[PDB]
């Protein structure tokens, strides 16, 4: 294959780095989720479980 | 408030005080609140300060001087009834106090239900099952979920149609419900501010709740109800009615509930 050049211009949107309601509630509902897990009480095999998902 | 006043230096602190009550009788009829009174008025015998002794007899001649100002009310805010010197509740002064405690289940569901006058609420939305959730929250902390609740609604719509300004088309206001899902997300984003303290309530816990120990309801309502409902036996007959029952026995057999039941049948706490 050849590479060209051209396919690397490309000029965003002006509202590109404006984040949702949407993306800014995801992200602090996995900075609250990912508090919670460090705090579960939880077995080996329950750890596993989730873990192997992407095997 | 306490900390305001004890912020400033000596001298500053007394004359502020005094301030605020030759205010009151030149505005009278008036109402002088002091929150943390504990702090601006500690009890005398836990400290060292001067200027904190001091204060606290400013403020008891102050208290005094009210049967001149007249029509001026004195109100005060603690965190504890006792965490203040005595002095200030002598007859006089402060002689009257009120507990405030802890609003129960059905106060609870009153403040949602108030903090949502103003809000459009969904059909899923059950303000009576956050109140019985919301164990251990304050009036501040239910008006919080409320405030949050909104919030999220609006975010999830509202944030998509307009602009980052002050001003809203009253249509799209209105068009925006608050949900049972915004409630949930703020219950477990809020923090009860009060759960360790003891919440005192009139009870839900009725006769009906309770399986066997008839003759045990009865005699409840015997030893509560029979000595104000026909105080005149009692006299004739020289009783003395009895001040309190002990129960004993195994544990788990109810006996959280007839101490309840005969409360909520009595409309006591
Ligand atoms: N006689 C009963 N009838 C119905 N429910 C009961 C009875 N006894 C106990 N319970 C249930 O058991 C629970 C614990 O009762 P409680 O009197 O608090 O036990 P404890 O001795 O631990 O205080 C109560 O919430 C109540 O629902």
């Amino acid at each position: 294959f050849q590479p060209s050049p051209l396919a690397s211009q490309f000029e965003l949107p002006g509202d590109f780095f404006n984040l949702t309601a949407e993306e800014i509630k995801r992200e602090q509902r996995l900075r609250s989720e990912a508090v919670e897990r460090l705090s579960v009480l939880r077995t080996k095999a329950m750890r596993e479980k989730e873990e192997q998902r992407g095997l | 408030n306490g900390p305001e006043i004890m912020s400033k230096l000596a001298g500053e602190s007394e004359s502020n005080l005094r301030k605020a009550f030759e205010e009151a009788e030149k505005n009278a009829p008036a109402i002088i609140f002091i929150d943390e009174l504990d702090a601006i008025a500690p009890k005398r015998e836990k400290t060292h300060g001067e200027v904190e002794r001091r204060i606290v007899s400013q403020l008891l001649t102050l208290m005094d001087g009210l049967k001149q100002r007249a029509h001026v009310i004195v109100m005060a805010a603690t965190n504890r009834p006792n965490s203040i010197d005595p002095a200030l509740r002598r007859f006089g002064r402060f002689d009257r106090e009120v507990d405030i405690g802890i609003p129960d289940a059905t106060g609870r569901l009153e403040i949602l239900q108030i903090h949502t006058k103003n809000m459009k609420l969904a059909d899923d939305v059950d303000l009576e099952q956050v109140a019985n959730e919301t164990h251990g929250h304050v009036g501040a902390d239910l008006a919080a979920l409320c405030s949050e609740a909104a919030l999220q609604a609006i975010r999830k719509k509202m944030d998509l149609i307009d602009l980052e300004d002050e001003t809203i088309d009253a249509e799209v206001m209105n068009s925006l419900a608050v949900t049972m899902d915004d409630f949930r997300w703020a219950l477990s984003q809020s923090n009860p501010s009060a759960l360790r303290e003891t919440v005192v309530e009139v009870p839900q816990v009725t006769w009906e709740d309770i399986g066997g120990l008839e003759d045990v309801k009865r005699e409840l309502q015997e030893l509560v109800q029979y000595p104000v409902e026909h105080p005149d036996k009692f006299l004739k007959f020289g009783m003395t009615p009895s001040k309190g029952v002990l129960f004993y026995g195994p544990p788990g057999c109810g006996k959280t509930l007839l101490a309840k039941a005969i409360a909520n049948e009595c409309q006591a706490n």
